[PDB]
RNA sequence: CCGAGCCUGGUGAUAGCUGGUUGUCCAAGAUAGAAUCUUAGUUCAACUUUAAAUUUGCCCACAGAACCAAAUCCCCUUGUAAAUUUAACUGUUAGUCCAAAGAGGAACAGCUCUUUGGACACUAGGAAAAAACCUUGUAGAGAGAGUAAAAAAUUUAACACCCAUAGUAGGCCUAAAAGCAGCCACCAAUUAAGAAAGCGUUCAAGCUCAACACAAAAAUCCCAAACAUAUA
RNA sequence: GUACCCUAACCGUGCAAAGGUAGCAUAAUCACUUGUUCCUUAAAUAGGGACCUGUAUGAAUGGCUCCACGAGGGUUCAGCUG
RNA sequence: ACCUCGGAGCAGAACCCAACCUCCGAGCAGUACAUGCUAAGACUUCACCAGUCAAAGCGAACCUCAAUUGAUCCAAUAACUUGACCAACGGAACAAGUUACCCUAGGGAUAACAGCGCAAUCCUAUUCUAGAGUCCAUAUCAACAAUAGGGUUUACGACCUCGAUGUUGGAUCAGGACAUCCCGAUGGUGCAGCCGCUAUUAAAGGUUCGUUUGUUCAACGAUUAAAGUCCUACGUGAUCUGAGUUCAGACCGGAGUAAUCCAGGUCGGUUUCUAUCUACUUUAUUCCUCCCUGUACGAAAGGACAAGAGAAAUAAGG
RNA sequence: GUUAAUGUAGCUUAAAUUAUCAAAGCAAGGCACUGAAAAUGCCUAGAUGAGCCUCACAGCUCCAUUAACACCA
């Protein structure tokens, strides 16, 4: 098995109690799968979103098609879809309960690695077919390396000390300077202005 | 005897207002489908519900009875259960004979008792 | 509208006035930065060994010829003891003063091929050359003595 | 002008429903809920008003508040002048948008439902016009003054040149698959050219490469005018 | 549920007071419905004749023929006419 | 479907906190038989009613469980006590249908029509190259996906209007968009030619007549250069119609004990205005025939352009 | 479309846990032989797939199955 394995539509034990749209599994930085384990190339999520089962066959069928499975291998860094998402039978008025369970979905936060690659190849062998996989994901994504994930980290850490602005977001947000926490969320104390909804802004120091 | 299917394509579904059997809801509603077959000439309408999610899925169920006569003929599952379920009406009016014949043999033997 | 949306949600104006004030401002310098101030070493032995050993060297413009005929022009001097060498001018041109060849230096531009030997045949080579009416032979050097294409007629006859 | 005549009477029928409700000036004043044949209503709270009585009210610091995030509760000091209790009642209990945390829906709605907080149902300035965003609240006259918020920035895709011999049609399987169907090996000739990286031939042939050599489209008619250069 | 030029339940039963007979028939008769077919038309969701479960026909809730008749409701030949 | 009560989540940490929100329960059972009596001080389901905990003391001894429920009046009984799936659970002592024969009061607090919001649905364009196209992703088409834009549909929402904003089709007159059906210019072609396919640009002009049906549609007959797609309160009823829908009558099939009822069917059925105000009330296309020429094109069958001549037709003005 | 009901040995109902007898089929057992009357066994994935305990029981995954409402403008 040196290829991406099949990911099923539903959990084998189907979830029978419905869940709220707990949208704060999209919002913010990721805490699981931010670092590299067994690989050199991956697809970083630069934004939050939900992976349906169609994206899992977008990713699997176009990685097993453009890959040397003798020399490269690949590994899922997201689970199979688990979070049930309901839909009401169409045409109905509002109310009358929650809808029935339609399908499942995987929450991906920004900074998450989605699919990892490896084996014996350079980044330029893999940057070809992974960048086109990443553009068809429901969020902003990107092919990174081990070397270009730290080059994106040390450069952004450079932007924090290099900038000549006396006023950063994190200084105004915690000191509550202009009464600014009237407008901000309580998560912008920890997001520090780099996140707005599910969107991640890397041009913000 | 299953009814032979129809492709997802080649079906010119128009949506018009249609007949209106109601006050103001049914003049302005494009509820009537005109689900066509492009190969054969079989034009099917439907105003069976006030909802296309049961109009169109039932308009498809009618069309796969009409175009079934085209590609099979009078020996089809759409005429089998017309000649099998009106087979019983010759087993219902003949059945009803033989008991209205033996309801006079027991009615004349009645009251000719003494 | 929720907190996490499909579309980038509009901000409050006091928030958007803050996401303009705290933007990244890069350092701008005083003066712009740009506006201020084995393979060779082995061939650093071989042409030095060409000029210690050989007697008659002949230089030319041999890029002129086909893939078959340059093997043949190699083979037309294989019947003698003439061998033909090519060298990089990025490594052959500095050596000439390290072996003190001033009148051979303004001579190596473009494609140039040495045609070294230890005994000249080149009386017959010009007869081999007389059927390819291009490919002209330039100035040689025998034992620290230049000889032009005229110098290869005064000696070689 | 008959689903039960017409007149008079009971009769000023009743209406939780609609409409109306008349001098001047001033002041205090806005949105927890619960029950209800009730949710178009009402009673009690809550908020509000007036009078009276007394003494603490608000803001708050250590310490303190459970196991299976923002904050609050408590609370002396301090900064403040208000609070509770008593007396007497009315009204409001058919709300909105914005920021935030969520639930429902489609991570739709100027959507619906709670929670914390604003503003509006009151004034003035601004965002073009503008209930809800920002600035600012305590009243008058002035042909004084200083300010507050307050004006959108952007303009992108050129590119190599030269040059190509060879152990061989490497072997395998294959009709033959020859660098390029497929499997293994992937060495090697010369200064330098992969047992071939894309095309291409049934197969070949051939053409190259790697190699030495020098962002937009909609229905009456675009929508201030205009403007790169005078010192904060 | 065995009937085969698509044809003998040719047999087992459940339930009822009784299980719809003659006749008529896509009808002014739930839907499907513009049923299928022939005539009529250059062309027919109309008209007429047929077939037919009509699963919601049907016998004084009267059923079916039919004579006259109707400011009834459809169809039509010829004429005729802004 | 639901209505009263309890536990968990939403509601992370004092308390509180909705939902036709998400998941579990309850309408008892068991053991006592001091499950006797009294009484400080508190709690409290945001009110009241109810509901909780309780030191001491008297008398004795040496409750379990989250909910496990029901007020008043009355009825029983000598008394103690007892009495509701009063479950619409703060409970009227006891009351259903139906109305198109309908009535009054109101409501845009609340639906249908229109508008507006939104864009799931719908339509369209780019992105990605899997796949078809003998080979070849890109002549043509196109999966899983992604990014946008539209505002035609079916929804949803309930913001304006219920002291009235009258409608389907048709008639009449059409205004506009272009996402082009025809006519024009161009790029590609799996373009020889002729036809086509697609793409860029083009809104000047054009966009037929019939049989059935109320029909927009659709089918069909005949044509056409072509018989565009939409928007205009599903343009247009103080200009028209009234076949449909949509009142009072009636039949049939059905539901119902009946009255009556059905998105059923079918016959019938009053469409009002004398214009105050704004606004307004004489600014050429195309087809065919000939010709070129039956040439170029092609193995042949077939069979072009541009230029020019004529015939007609509609439109405009006479 | 939506709830709502239903499933029984080969043949009919049962049984509110544990599965029956009533027919038919195996014969034998009273009777000269046939008939019951007996005395047997017999055949139910209790129409599904998972197991929450331990379940035709109490419920979905289920498959077919029939009823019934999908309205007003
Ligand atoms: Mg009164
Ligand atoms: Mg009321
Ligand atoms: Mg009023
Ligand atoms: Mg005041
Ligand atoms: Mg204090
Ligand atoms: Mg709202
Ligand atoms: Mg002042
Ligand atoms: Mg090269
Ligand atoms: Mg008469
Ligand atoms: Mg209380
Ligand atoms: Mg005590
Ligand atoms: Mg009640
Ligand atoms: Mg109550
Ligand atoms: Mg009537
Ligand atoms: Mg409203
Ligand atoms: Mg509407
Ligand atoms: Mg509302
Ligand atoms: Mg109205
Ligand atoms: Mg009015
Ligand atoms: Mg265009
Ligand atoms: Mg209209
Ligand atoms: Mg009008
Ligand atoms: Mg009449």
């Amino acid at each position: 098995k040196p290829k991406l394995r099949f990911i099923e539509r539903a959990p084998l034990v189907p979830k029978v109690r419905r869940e709220p749209k707990n949208l704060s599994d999209i919002r913010g930085p990721s805490t699981e799968a931010t670092e590299f384990t067994e690989g050199n190339f991956a697809i970083l999520a630069l934004g939050g979103g939900y992976l349906h089962w169609g994206h899992f066959e977008m990713m699997r069928l176009t990685i097993n098609r453009s890959m040397d499975p003798k020399n490269m291998f690949a590994i899922w860094r997201v689970p199979a879809p688990f979070k049930p998402i309901t839909r009401k039978s169409v045409g109905h008025r509002m109310g009358g309960g929650k809808g029935a369970i339609d399908h499942y979905v995987t929450p991906v936060k920004a900074g998450r690695l989605v699919v990892e690659m490896g084996g014996r190849c350079e980044f330029e062998e893999v940057q070809g077919f992974l960048d086109q996989v990443a553009h068809k994901l429901p969020f902003a994504a990107k092919a990174v390396s081990r070397g270009t994930l730290e080059k994106m980290r040390k450069d952004q850490e450079e932007r924090e000390r290099n900038n000549q602005n006396p006023w950063t977001f994190e200084r105004i947000a915690t000191a509550n300077m202009l009464g600014i926490r009237k407008v901000l969320s309580p998560y912008d104390l920890t997001h520090k202005g780099k996140y707005w909804g599910k969107f991640y802004m890397p041009k913000r120091v | 005897p299953a009814l032979l299917s129809l492709d997802e394509n080649e079906l010119e579904e128009q949506f018009v207002k249609g007949h209106g059997p109601g006050g103001q809801a049914t003049n302005k509603t494009s509820n009537c489908v005109v689900l066509k077959h492009i190969p054969s000439g079989i034009v099917v309408k439907c105003h069976q519900t006030r909802s296309v999610d049961q109009n169109r899925k039932l308009a498809r169920k009618i069309l796969q009875e009409k175009v079934d006569v085209f590609y099979n003929g009078e020996n089809s599952p759409v005429h089998k259960e017309k000649r099998e379920a009106a087979k019983k009406k010759q087993e219902r009016k003949k059945r009803a004979k033989e008991t209205l014949e033996k309801k006079k043999l027991l009615k004349e033997l009645w009251e000719s008792s003494k | 509208s929720k907190a996490v949306t499909r579309h980038r949600r509009v901000m409050h104006f006091q928030r958007q006035k803050l996401m303009a004030v705290t933007e990244y401002i890069p350092p701008k310098p005083a003066i712009h930065p740009s506006c201020l101030p084995g393979l060779i070493r082995l061939l650093r032995r071989e042409i030095a060994a060409v000029f210690q050993d050989n007697r008659m060297i002949a230089v030319c413009q041999n890029v002129a010829l086909s893939a078959e005929d340059k093997l043949l022009m190699r083979h037309q001097l294989r019947k003698h003891k003439i061998l033909m060498k090519v060298f990089p001018n990025q490594v052959l041109k500095p050596f000439l003063e390290d072996s003190k060849y001033q009148n051979l230096l303004p001579l190596f531009v473009g494609h140039n091929m040495l045609l070294v030997s230890e005994e000249p045949k080149v009386k017959e080579m010009v007869r081999i050359l007389r059927t390819v009416p291009f490919l002209p032979l330039l100035g040689g050097c025998i034992d620290d003595t230049i000889l032009s294409r005229q110098g290869f007629i005064n000696y070689s006859k």
